[PDB]
């Protein structure tokens, strides 16, 4: 249940 | 007029440029340049005795010393060292196969002419040591 | 002179008239004097006990002439070294070359 | 005449010294010396063939005018041996071949390796084939 | 030593004197390589058989002349030889003896003026034999020679 | 001390004084004519006023030579270099 | 001053690279035999243009085949979620994060 | 089982 | 039971 | 004469550049290039 | 003079009529004397 590229225009950092 | 003419001859002896300059009249730049080496030439000759007189002792005395101290790593005990007014003459070496070899790119993709067996002999012209200036088979 | 780490060690220049060479017809160098009026405040430690050693009150600054003498050795063909202050030779002066 | 008088008979003799030594091969016994202050002549004409010849270069791509009819005569004019400045019908065919054996290697090579890279990748299990050939191995 | 050098009246010939043997030093001696050790060219291809062999024995000779140009800077020669250059011009006449080479020493030639050497030559020009004088102190003498 | 030093160091600089004599006298002369305070007399002493020469040409002349000599002799530029036998050289490393 | 000679009379040939009337190969020996030069190894052999055409078509060979096998195999190692777990524990990398 | 190429952009040390 | 190209990238010496 | 004989000399040794200018005539601008150095290389010794 | 943190600190020139030093033929300074001429108020505190 992973997914390897990094997103960042929208979500939040956390 | 005989005090000019001495303090002409002087100065030439003791490399004044106002020997260049002369007692009068007009100048031009080309015979002060040639003149100017007739000066230099003569310049080697009163200190080439102070090249083995003064140069020399003191680069062995300060090869020793500086040995003693640790300053300088300690000498292989076969190199041995010449006082030359040396590198430059090395680089100046370089820097004509570089031009030289320079002239061989436009050729570059000759199908005639060895072009590796060109650039060895430009290299035994010019006088360099060539080991290891040509890459080897396992290099390439 | 020897140097002593990283400290100022620039060399000694003597004219003509503070030395004496005695040189063969061959040109080899057989012996070289050196003569340093150095004042008795100024002197080496070990040099200044030869000079108290040997007798008499010196000021601080009266001269003393210290002789070098560097000469050819007949063992060895090196050049053996000391100093010499008023007709003795200084205690640890003694070298070679 | 010190060409005759001096330079001819010390080459002459220099021959003659130099083929009892075997420092030179034996000369075909039609061998000729001129003594000349040559070998420079001939250089001078072919530099001035290239430079002649490269005054046709514009004209490459020209269908009316022979051009290796023209630099024919232009050789010809100069004056110096035209056998084999030319290339034969078989070696232009020779070289004809040539270029297309070049690339022939070169698209050859690039598609070999594609397809064999690909085939390797084709899957996990043919891609451990190719580590355990090499040397290899996909557990580490 | 107390002789006294009186200045000639005219100064050309001291002028003339040294430009020309520094002239003759910088023709005789440049820093360029002014020896080359030459293979004669047949031989040499009579005994190999590639191309590639006979530029590697250019390229010996070309590092033994360096050797030998190193040796004679290394050796202060050209002190000596504009000395001797100079001895030339004036006296037409020198002797200079290159002493065996112990090691990687400093071993300078040494230098003989026409005044500390004689030599006899037949008129065919052959050197049929020399004496040099060396006017040597005691404690300087080799320890063969003491 | 035996050999040379038999006599002492100041017995052998006062013996050698006299050799020498000729050329401090030589340099006395040529100083005189070039540079007078240059080469000082043994009398010479902190109240001695050294005369201007003359002439100029001695004094601007052994400025010019001591100058070129030093740029010559010992320039910006390394003047010593250390240098190996190629051939010893490469027959101890590979 | 022999070899620059050459190369200069051989640079003046590269206008007519392309040229099919005339011999090149033969113009560039009678200009170095012109010269004076040793004209053994100058020009290659037959052997070894082979040998520079071989290793132009290996260098595009391999060039092409390191691009097509990396593309090839990096499609391979993200084909899958799975396989894209295997390539991290391969390379000692870890999906959990 | 296995994949070839690296991973470089997200995945943890390990 | 054999690839081709030589596997670069990842795969250890053995 | 004199004065501009001795004034002359004092300012080669002073290093001034009526030396380069000189009392009169014409003078060129290469020749005192070369001289200038003149002056630079005696510039070396009064300070070293 | 010793920096006192970054104030203005000049450094002091003597002419030769405001000191004597002795120095031995071989060039060492044994002594040397300066002699300041300074007024009772600009004096310092410990001179004072």
């Amino acid at each position: 249940c992973f997914s390897p590229k990094i997103k960042t225009p929208k979500m939040d950092t956390n | 007029a005989v005090s000019d003419a001495i303090e002409a001859r002087l100065s030439f002896a003791f490399m004044l440029n106002s020997a260049v300059q002369r007692t009068g009249e007009r100048v031009t730049a080309e015979e002060i340049r040639y003149v100017a080496s007739e000066l230099e030439d003569t310049l080697g000759g009163v200190y080439s005795i102070l090249s083995q007189e003064l140069q020399l002792p003191l680069v062995r005395v300060l090869l020793k010393q500086l040995q003693a101290t640790q300053q300088i790593p300690e000498l292989p005990k076969e190199a041995v060292e010449p006082t030359i007014s040396g590198r430059g003459q090395d680089l100046d070496k370089l820097e004509r196969c570089v031009t030289a070899w320079a002239a061989l790119a436009p050729m570059r993709d000759d199908p005639d002419i060895n072009l590796a067996m060109i650039k060895l002999r430009i290299a035994n012209a010019i006088g360099i040591d060539t080991s290891g200036i040509l890459l080897t088979e396992e290099q390439k | 002179p020897e140097p002593e780490g990283s400290n100022y060690n620039p060399m000694k220049l003597y004219r003509l008239s503070s030395y004496v060479v005695q040189r063969d017809a061959f040109g080899n160098v057989l012996q070289m004097v050196t003569r340093d009026q150095i004042a008795f405040g100024a002197l080496p430690e070990d040099i200044r006990k030869a000079v108290e050693g040997q007798g008499g009150e010196k000021k601080a600054d009266e001269t003393i002439d210290v002789y070098t003498h560097i000469y050819l050795d007949e063992d060895s063909g090196e050049y053996l070294r000391y100093e010499e202050v008023e007709g003795m030779e200084v205690q640890g002066s003694d070298g070679t070359y | 005449i010190l060409s005759q008088e001096l330079q001819l008979p010390l080459v002459r003799v220099l021959l003659k010294q130099l083929q009892a030594t075997q420092q030179i091969p034996e000369l075909p016994k039609e061998a000729v010396e001129p003594t000349i202050s040559g070998r420079g002549q001939d250089l001078d004409k072919l530099e001035r063939c290239v430079t002649a010849w490269a005054a046709l270069a514009p004209m490459r791509d020209d269908p009316d005018i022979n051009l290796a009819m023209i630099k024919l005569r232009i050789a010809n004019a100069i004056g110096i041996d035209t056998s084999g400045i030319l290339l034969t019908e078989e070696q232009k065919q020779q070289k004809m071949a040539q270029q297309s054996m070049q690339m022939g290697m070169d698209n050859g090579a690039a598609a070999l390796a594609q397809g064999m890279a690909a085939q390797a990748t084709a899957s996990p299990e043919a891609m451990a084939a190719a580590a355990d050939s090499v040397g290899l191995q996909p557990g580490i | 030593a107390s002789t006294d050098y009186q200045t000639p009246w005219q100064a050309v010939g001291a002028r003339g004197l040294n430009n020309l043997a520094s002239k003759l030093m910088l023709a005789l001696f440049p820093m360029q390589t002014w020896m080359r050790l030459t293979i004669s060219e047949y031989e040499a291809k009579q005994l190999l058989s590639d191309p590639d062999g006979l530029a590697k024995v250019d390229e010996g000779l070309s590092m033994v002349e360096r050797i030998i140009m190193n040796y004679i800077e290394s050796n202060s020669y050209r002190v000596t030889l504009f000395e001797a250059l100079k001895q030339l011009v004036v006296a037409g006449n020198v002797l200079l003896y290159l002493p065996e080479p112990e090691g990687s020493n400093y071993n300078p030639m040494k230098l003989y003026r026409l005044s500390s050497y004689v030599v006899q030559r037949d008129a065919f020009g052959n050197v049929l034999q020399m004496v040099t004088r060396d006017q040597i102190a005691f404690g300087a003498l080799p320890e063969d020679i003491r | 001390r035996t050999g040379l030093a038999e006599d002492g160091a100041k017995s052998v600089y006062e013996r050698l004084k006299n050799d020498r004599a000729p050329y401090e006298t030589r340099a006395q002369n040529c100083a005189q004519y070039t540079i007078p305070s240059l080469f000082p007399k043994d009398s010479d002493n902190a109240s001695t006023d050294y005369q201007t020469p003359w002439q100029a040409v001695g004094a601007r002349g052994l400025n010019n030579l001591a100058s070129k000599l030093m740029l010559a002799l010992f320039p910006m530029q390394t003047w010593m270099r250390l240098t190996i036998s190629e051939y010893e050289a490469k027959q101890l490393l590979s």
